[PDB]
RNA sequence: GGACCUGGCGGUGCUUCAUAUCCCUCUAGAGGAGCCUGUUCUGUAAUCGAUAAACCCCGAUCAACCUCACCACCUCUUGCUCAGCCUAUAUACCGCCAUCUUCAGCAAACCCUGAUGAAGGCUACAAAGUAAGCGCAAGUACCCACGUAAAGACGUUAGGUCAAGGUGUAGCCCAUGAGGUGGCAAGAAAUGGGCUACAUUUUCUACCCCAGAAAACUACGAUAGCCCUUAUGAAACUUAAGGGUCGAAGGUGGAUUUAGC
């Protein structure tokens, strides 16, 4: 399926129109009808529950739609536009060279947050297929030339193959701290453990006491382990006999009850305590939700991994 | 000469055309006459959704082109003759409850078939809070003996559930039977409540 | 026309379990109680076992459809796993799919 | 090696459509169904009876418009409606599709007492999605 | 059974055996029923105004009418006749120019070579067949392979000519 | 909503492929999807055991099968009225003698709902699905028969003979029994005076006079015995004069303010037929002008409901005369009350409904803006009707005297869309007006490409079994639109074609051939065009040749060339 | 019911309005076999006598 | 047309089945198949009888193929007459 | 017969491996007892199919009659069907699958090498390979990007199924088809899988985790045997549930062997 010029012109002229058609339909101005009105629009019209998007209808401008396409590499006389046209590679080895040269001129003249682009995004600038081996060559003469004093120009060129690697901050989010009808700071969280879900308030100031379905902690969890993790918490930052708790659990067993009240008090408290505390608990596991959950039989075996006995043979 | 396809009318349609007049009720897709250039299929590689005409996936879709935007407000309009405004006394939930005490609730069915039959339908519950009716001390006492678990202290309400009859109306009449001979037994007193 | 032998045994079995079904009904309410002498509850016992052999619903077997096959089958869709895999398989029941989780 | 409702490789010059090239794991996921009704949702009766009458429906259409069909049918139902959606060729004279629109039509709302309705949608030939 | 029936394709994967063990290492023909069937035409011999007959004659609509039993026996008859005549045609053989035996590729001509891309010809050359060996070689999983072996010559008979494997 | 104008009717499948694409297939493929309908009904009735599984609920009983055989197999008379409501005229009378020679008893109410049957379908079957000119009441009959045998007669069953009689135009035997009638002391209904209002017109062939007179006899009977006239009194009078034309002017107006007065309110039909009564050959003005203009100042504004067989002719009629008297502001008058209510409905069948518009949009093209023109041009076709070719012809002259032909190429556009394709009044019309005068560079460049798609259509006609046929005015204006637009190559090309078919070419083409020939400094296309002329023997070559010699460079062979045609000369 | 089904679009088939592929399959399958000597004997007929 | 509405999604709900993969014998071999019932809450406030029967045809009439409604109405009513009093 | 090519195989070499994995190491088991259930043998007038890995609570998400295809006896003959056949052939097949796969390869169309033989086609500081498509991958489902599902080509075992249904070939047509009544489906024995146990981290009761008793011939231990009742059914020594009675082997299991990150 190639694509020509002149087919592209008439599906960009066929999109003008049916964008003024669309706003018509759903009655707004086809002046500032954007993008995100039309993939709205065409949610509403053709609503399809199919669960890969690649599959849904789509409205988009042709030059989204079509794959880009290399122009023609000759003339009618003949004779290749680029002088490295009959190597097959003519845009990478063009890069190639052009590395090269920059590498020559400084010899005659003398992280965290960015990455070098992956193999498939090279083949996107370039039009090209590339091999793996392409692409390591490429990145070690990238490497080689920030080694040496490259200047403003030899800058912009190198991070031209530099993509933003974000790094998401794992700091800890403070919840806001409410105050009751009676003027009592306090703080809210939630945890959920297994199938135990659980929701607790902690006060800035108490004695200690701890309420769960309006039960002492002691009576609701006789358990000497769960208790133990009710303790973990306060007792990390030093804060045992300091607030007051209340909170509720439902679903699960004992312990995933336990440990969800464990995570909820653990973030409600994390308003109470300094930053530097909360990074504490932190990397002292008191803050991550738990995300081993029970795992689905399947059929032909006993268990989630327990096999049927592989009878004698 | 074999018979030759019209070219589609949606390149004689204007921009600023009338829209709910090309799709007036609900009808399947049909590319010769949606102005629009919309696609849709997974895409082979290097590939594009498949375009619209002979695309059964946008066949099979339940589209919404006869409830455009414009289309539902103009229909609005011409049904607003129809209705019937709501009391204006009643604006809380708890005044409608002190001038009409009893809630009836059915349910109706809408499935796709030829048959509209539907037993759930027949089902009726009635409920009424026993502060609306007057129950003195012994009444009130008996009645709650008489429903069992009909009656919830925690909200004091009567639910009376009737579905013996084929028809609704009768089970619903059948519920108003029912609070009737309840209510006119539990104001009677017999000999043998004496030993209670 | 049915698929086979045995499916018209079943339709015929279906048939004549409906004819007597209000009979075989109140027949048997005269045998399931303590309240009825034993010696007219004797005589019920003896009519119901007289009834034809082929209105007893408990020789009725709920056969493929398509192709009448006894068991495997589906009660709901009233199809075998295999016939009922073929058009699931094909897309043509409607909401149903694989299922993956 | 799994075989149900998969068109399996070739020499490149096996023509097939959108919906035979994606096999039953792809159903919600990248193709819809040919049928959409009621009674498979929770709660909702009579999946037996519905399942038959499609069943029919598509034997009935194949058979009723030979050679023409060029893609799976479509059935819709709405309250007691019954519509069918076809891809047809454009082989046939108009004159004989029409005859056979208001024969069909007729013919199936006197079978399931019901009113049905027939859409045709022609193509100059059966769409290609890829060649296998 | 009306639900039990299938397909003809499905009819004819089944009864051709084409794909199965059998074929696979050296271990009947379709034929199209629907070919010469006209819509409309049955048994019964009925005349359906718009489907089978024309809708209209002598500028008035055609009623439903039916074909008498003498007139429907010809339209039988005259069917087999053409079934006969399709299926003869078939049967029959083209003359072949036999090579250097009866049996043997060697010296048969296999036509011009094909025109290349870029509109090139050579119409003026004439491709000969030389020799046709079957050549075998052993495989991992499927055992013996069969693979074709063919030497050709070609020339335009002034000077110029080749060979290939 | 409104009607959608680019779509054709709801009827049609919505498909370019099935779409009609003339008026001709509008009709046909309804006609071909109706056939599908009787087909399905025929085998429903035939084979009613397969359709009798009744799934639905509510019930639908106009989905289940139609039983049309009697199921009563004994003779007696609840038998016969079987017979009688499934309306079998054969087995009726034979269960009748049948039940009568055994001597039982036939009730008179079962008598006269024998004859009802027989008089109406004159002892014949009525059509069923599968087992003009003249008059069509035998002589003996099963119906005179049964009458005469019958021993006790009131008022019905005369009434029932006799409009039975005028209804299979035995006009002279209904005038006979309505005095036997009268002779034994009955009084008919309202319903066998107006079948005798119609005998008595249609019985002889009389001057207007004696007809006026005897129908006037008859409507002072019906007073006399007590009888009230009904609309189809008034109207069958009316749609009886229409012989009389001129002679029945003035006494139709009596009839018409006769029948307001009584309280009998007109309807569409009664002034259908006092528009064609006036509507008579010749000119209209004298009196048609003001009886159109006060029919429609009465009609103004009102929703009209079906109470004769007649009224969905009125408004075929009301157009017919709006386009003779050549009045647009009555034509939208016409069509204003076509649009008010549901009286559209009311138009006719198709043939009507073609015709009416016919006149219509044939009638803006000619009296209304062009702008208006083309507004009507697009909501009128294709979704209310398919133009006939003579329309098409009527929009370009419109065209013309706007003088706007940047719209010749989408009118040709919109032909072939129409079946038109190959009409030979419309091409030639079309390449006429784009080849009468010369036009911007712009304009010309268009005027081929539609020249082109025309000539494509002369050679590719239907008509190529039989040898292709080229109107030499079409040859011309093809070649010289070629000229005008700079595609010399086509123009020269096409020149054979005025040899091959042996058509005269236009003084002005062999002009504008030479200016292409002095641009292009070809001297042997200019003997070529010498030569052509030669042929044909034209006054214009012979000065033409000294043109030619005086313009270009003649080389000794085309010196001697001009000397050959020099010799013919 | 089976009866039905079969029924009816066996008529439909002798009316021309419906095709059946497998029955023209059996159909030219019995044909062939009637040139291959291989009969359906008459009833009480058969090889057995 | 004035009505107060408001909308909450009820937890949808998942049906699964079993069956065997083969037509005969490869018993720990099975395809699993669902059915997945998704639902929406309508809930309408305060309306009369009339309002109720235009509303509801509106939308029933135009419910989307493979979409099934079950409309549940609260009727307000007052007492029974016979129920206003004791009888003695 | 000579010399080669490819494949297979080697109680064939070197090097590097298997991550619940070949061996040791970790945990719970199987192999010993009773019982449940499949199979093989034996038995019976009395189905069939699977049957090394890849059969053996497998076709069956299921057999008291029915189901049923089996046996005995009796009956019907254009037959529920424009007949019928669970008759043969899965080594004629479609359909749906097992298996390697807990794989990463398959391949049209070309090009080149070997003197234009069967054949072969890589080295990145690169030396003849280019490759659409298919699979893997990517995406999607489930609670994530993790995991688990799903997916998994071409081929291998003429692997499984003519008894899901359909069907080629061959065969039966007063019978190899159809119907009715009754009946078989057992255990000398062997063996696979599972259940319950042999107990003190246990047994019983209360409670759902701060208790009181039991604890070796009245203990632990049968879901077995026997008797009774009830449930379903037209039909129950027979199927299930409950109760009573009964209180056995078993005292932690050799070689060998299964599963789990
Ligand atoms: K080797
Ligand atoms: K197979
Ligand atoms: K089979
Ligand atoms: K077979
Ligand atoms: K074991
Ligand atoms: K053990
Ligand atoms: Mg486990
Ligand atoms: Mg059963
Ligand atoms: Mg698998
Ligand atoms: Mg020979
Ligand atoms: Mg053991
Ligand atoms: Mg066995
Ligand atoms: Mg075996
Ligand atoms: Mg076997
Ligand atoms: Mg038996
Ligand atoms: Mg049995
Ligand atoms: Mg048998
Ligand atoms: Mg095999
Ligand atoms: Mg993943
Ligand atoms: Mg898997
Ligand atoms: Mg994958
Ligand atoms: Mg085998
Ligand atoms: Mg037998
Ligand atoms: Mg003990
Ligand atoms: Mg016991
Ligand atoms: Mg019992």
């Amino acid at each position: 399926e190639t694509y020509t010029e002149d087919f592209i012109k008439k599906q960009i002229e066929e999109f003008n129109i049916g964008k003024r058609h669309l706003a018509n339909m759903m009655g707004e101005d086809p002046e500032t009808f954007t993008q995100e009105d039309i993939d709205r629009a065409i949610a509403y019209l053709f609503p399809s529950g199919l669960f890969e998007k690649r599959a849904r209808p789509v409205m988009k401008h042709p030059e989204q739609i079509f794959p880009r396409q290399r122009a023609i590499q000759w003339g009618e006389d003949g004779r290749p536009f680029h002088y490295l046209f009959y190597t097959g590679k003519q845009s990478y080895y063009s890069l190639m060279h052009d590395v090269y040269g920059m590498l020559l001129n400084l010899e005659k003249h003398q992280v965290i947050g960015s990455r070098w682009l992956i193999k498939e995004e090279l083949e996107e600038m370039l039009v090209e297929k590339l091999s793996d081996l392409d692409y390591m060559q490429f990145i070690r003469l990238l490497e080689k030339l920030l080694t040496s004093q490259c200047g403003a120009a030899e800058e912009e060129f190198v991070q031209r193959f530099r993509r933003s690697v974000t790094l998401e901050s794992k700091k800890q989010l403070i919840e806001p701290v409410q105050y009751d009808e009676q003027g009592m700071a306090f703080s809210k969280s939630e945890g959920k453990r297994k199938t135990a879900k659980a929701e607790a308030i902690v006060y800035k100031h108490g004695s200690g006491r701890i309420k769960v379905n309006g039960i002492d902690y002691q009576l609701y969890f006789p358990i000497t382990q769960d208790r133990e993790q009710l303790m973990f918490p306060f007792h990390f930052v030093d804060r045992l006999g300091k607030h007051d708790v209340t909170c509720t659990v439902s679903g699960g067993g004992r312990s995933a009850q336990a440990g969800a009240i464990r995570l909820a008090m653990a973030k409600a408290l994390c308003s109470f305590v300094t930053e530097d505390e909360v990074e504490w608990m932190r990397q002292a596991g008191l803050l991550t939700t738990d995300p081993r959950v029970r795992e689905r039989k399947k059929p032909g075996q006993e268990g989630a991994r327990r096999k049927f006995t592989w009878k004698k043979r | 000469p074999r018979r030759k396809a019209l070219p589609p009318r949606t390149e004689k349609m204007a921009v600023d055309q009338d829209w709910p007049s090309v799709y007036p009720v609900a009808a399947p897709f049909k590319p010769s006459a949606v102005p629009l250039p919309v696609r849709m299929g997974y895409p082979v590689k290097k590939g594009v959704p498949m375009a619209k005409e002979g695309n059964l996936e946008l066949l099979k879709i339940p589209n919404f082109l006869h409830l455009t935007p414009v289309a539902i407000k103009k229909h609005c309009e011409a049904l607003k003759d129809f209705c019937t405004e709501w009391p204006a006394a009643l604006d809380s939930d708890e005044k409608c409850e002190k001038h009409f005490p009893i809630e009836i609730d059915s349910t109706d069915y809408v499935s796709s078939g030829p048959s509209v039959r539907n037993p759930r339908a027949r089902v009726v519950v009635l409920r009424v809070k026993l502060s609306s009716l007057n129950l003195d001390d012994h009444a009130k006492k008996k009645l709650i003996k008489l429903v069992g678990e009909r009656y919830c202290k925690t909200t004091d309400v009567l639910t009376i559930k009737t579905d013996r009859c084929p028809l609704r109306r009768q089970n619903y009449d059948y519920a108003v039977y029912l609070l009737t001979v309840l209510y006119h037994e539990s104001w009677n007193t017999e000999e043998w409540e004496k030993s209670k | 026309h049915y698929v086979d032998w045995r499916m018209w045994r079943d339709v015929k079995r279906r048939k004549m379990a409906y004819e007597y079904a209000d009979e075989r009904l109140r027949i048997n309410s005269l045998r399931k109680n303590t309240i009825l002498p034993k010696i007219l509850q004797d005589v019920a016992d003896e009519e119901i076992a007289a009834l034809p052999r082929d209105s007893c619903p408990v020789r009725i077997r709920n056969r493929c459809v398509m192709t009448s096959r006894p068991r495997g089958v589906k009660r709901r869709w009233r199809l075998s796993r295999i016939v009922f895999r073929h058009l699931a398989d094909h897309g043509q029941l409607s909401g149903i799919q694989r299922a993956t989780w | 090696k799994n075989r149900a409702a998969r068109v399996r490789v070739s020499k490149g010059d096996k023509p097939v459509t959108y919906e035979e090239a994606h096999a039953p794991h792809y159903i919600a996921h990248r193709k819809g169904w040919l049928s959409l009704h009621t009674g498979n949702l929770d709660g909702e009766d009579h999946a037996a009876e519905r399942t038959v009458e499609d069943v029919f429906l598509r034997k009935f259409m194949w058979g009723t418009f030979p050679g023409c069909l060029a893609d799976q049918l479509v059935l819709k139902r709405r309250g007691n409606q019954l519509e069918i959606c076809a891809v047809v060729l454009r082989q046939l004279s108009p004159h004989k599709y029409y005859f056979l629109v208001g024969y069909s039509e007729t013919l199936l709302s006197y079978f399931y007492k019901c009113p049905v309705r027939l859409h045709l949608q022609t193509v100059p030939s059966k769409v290609v999605y890829k060649y296998l | 059974s009306f639900f039990t029936k299938l397909t003809a394709d499905e009819l004819w994967k089944g009864a051709l055996a084409e794909t199965g063990a059998g074929a696979k290492k050296g271990r009947k023909k379709r034929k199209d029923l629907n070919r010469g069937q006209i819509i409309g035409e049955g048994r019964y011999g009925f005349l359906w105004p718009g489907l089978n007959v024309p809708l209209m004659k002598n500028g008035a609509v055609q009623t439903i009418a039916q074909r008498s039993k003498e007139e429907q026996e010809k339209v039988e008859a005259d069917m087999i006749q053409q079934r006969e005549e399709w299926d003869r045609k078939k049967k029959m053989k083209v003359k072949r120019e036999r090579g250097w035996s009866g049996n043997s590729w060697g010296g048969i001509s296999l036509g011009p070579p094909d025109p290349g891309p870029c509109g090139e010809t050579y119409e003026d050359f004439d491709t000969r067949i030389l020799e046709v060996r079957n050549v075998f070689t052993m495989t991992a999983k499927e055992g013996r392979k069969k693979s074709i072996r063919v030497l050709v010559a070609v020339g335009n008979g002034k000077g110029a000519a080749g060979f290939s494997i | 909503v409104n009607r959608d104008t680019t779509a054709v009717p709801y009827v049609f499948q919505d498909d370019p492929y099935l779409m009609p694409a003339s008026s001709l297939e509008s009709r046909s493929f309804l006609l071909a999807k109706k056939s599908g309908e009787n087909v399905a009904k025929f085998i429903i009735n035939s084979y009613p055991k397969y359709f009798q599984k009744d799934i639905a609920e509510p019930h639908i009983p106009c989905l289940m099968p139609e039983y049309f055989e009697p199921q009563i197999k004994d003779i007696s008379e609840a038998a016969l009225k079987e017979r009688i409501e499934l309306r079998k005229v054969k087995a009726s009378v034979d269960m009748f003698d049948q039940l009568l020679q055994a001597g039982t008893t036939v009730s008179l109410e079962t008598t006269n709902s024998l004859l009802d049957l027989l008089c109406y379908y004159g002892d014949q079957e009525p059509s069923t699905d599968y087992h003009q000119f003249g008059v069509t009441w035998r002589a003996k009959n099963n119906a005179e028969r049964i009458f005469s045998l019958m021993p006790e007669k009131n008022e019905h069953s005369y009434c029932t003979m006799i409009r039975g009689m005028v209804k299979h135009r035995a006009y002279e035997q209904a005038l006979n029994l309505y005095t036997e009638l009268l002779n034994n002391r009955l009084h008919a209904d309202v319903y066998t005076f107006n079948a005798l209002i119609e005998a008595t017109v249609c019985a002889i062939n009389e001057k207007f006079e004696e007809k006026w007179s005897k129908i006037l006899e008859l409507l002072r009977h019906m007073v006399a015995q007590k009888v009230k006239p009904n609309l189809q009194t008034f109207n069958t009078i009316l749609k009886c004069l229409r012989r009389f034309h001129v002679f029945a002017r003035s006494p139709a107006l009596q009839v018409l303010r006769e029948m307001k007065a009584i309280g009998i309110e007109p309807s569409l039909a009664t002034y259908h037929h006092i528009i064609r009564l006036f509507d008579q050959p010749g000119d209209p003005l004298k009196r048609s002008s003001f009886i159109i203009y006060d029919i429609m100042n009465e009609l103004m504004g009102k929703r009209f409901s079906p109470k004769d067989p007649d009224d969905d002719k009125f408004f075929q009629s009301a157009m017919s005369i709006c386009s003779s008297l050549r009045d647009l502001e009555l034509a939208y008058q016409v069509h204003g009350l076509l649009k008010t209510g549901d009286n559209w409905k009311f138009i006719g069948p198709d043939q009507h409904r073609n015709f009416y518009y016919s006149k219509f949009f044939d009638l803006i093209c000619l009296m209304e803006q062009i702008d208006v023109t083309l507004k009507w041009y697009e909501d009128l076709i294709p979704s209310a009707y398919f133009p006939h070719s003579q329309t098409m012809i009527h929009l370009l002259q419109a065209l013309d005297v706007a003088n706007r032909l940047e719209v010749i190429p989408k009118i040709w556009k919109d032909s072939k869309e129409y079946g038109h394709t190959f009409r030979s009044d419309l091409r030639e019309e079309i390449l006429m007006l784009m080849a009468r005068d010369k036009h911007p560079p712009e304009l010309q460049v268009a005027f081929a490409d539609c020249a082109a798609d025309i000539k494509s259509a002369y050679e590719s006609q239907p008509i190529r079994q039989t040898a292709q046929d080229w109107p030499a005015t079409s040859l011309n204006c093809i070649a010289i639109l070629f000229l005008r637009a700079g595609r010399t190559q086509e123009a020269w090309k096409m020149l054979g074609l005025f040899r091959k078919h042996n058509k005269i070419p236009r003084s002005e083409l062999l002009n504008e051939l030479m200016d292409s020939a002095k641009v292009s400094n070809s001297p042997s296309q200019a003997i070529e065009v010498v030569e052509l002329a030669s042929a044909f023997s034209l006054p214009i070559c012979e000065g033409l040749t000294q043109r030619v010699m005086s313009d270009f460079a003649i080389n000794q062979e085309q010196k001697e060339a001009l000397s050959n045609l020099t010799a013919l000369t | 019911n089976h009866h039905t089904y079969a029924e009816l679009m066996q008529t439909l088939r002798f009316l021309g309005l419906y095709r059946d592929e497998h029955q023209d399959f059996m159909d030219e399958q019995k044909r062939l076999k009637k040139l291959r000597g291989k009969e359906k004997p008459k009833k009480g007929e058969g090889k057995r006598a | 047309l004035g009505i107060s509405i408001k909308v909450h999604e009820p937890p949808r709900k998942i049906e699964r089945f079993t069956l065997l993969q083969s037509v005969h014998i490869y018993k720990k071999h099975r395809v699993q198949y669902e059915m997945r019932t998704l639902y929406r809450c309508l809930e309408l406030e305060h309306l009369t009888g009339s309002t109720a029967d235009v509303y509801l045809e509106y939308i029933q009439r135009n419910l989307p193929e493979g979409v099934a409604m079950e409309v549940t109405k609260t009727q307000l009513e007052q007492l029974p007459e016979h129920i206003k009093e004791p009888i003695w």
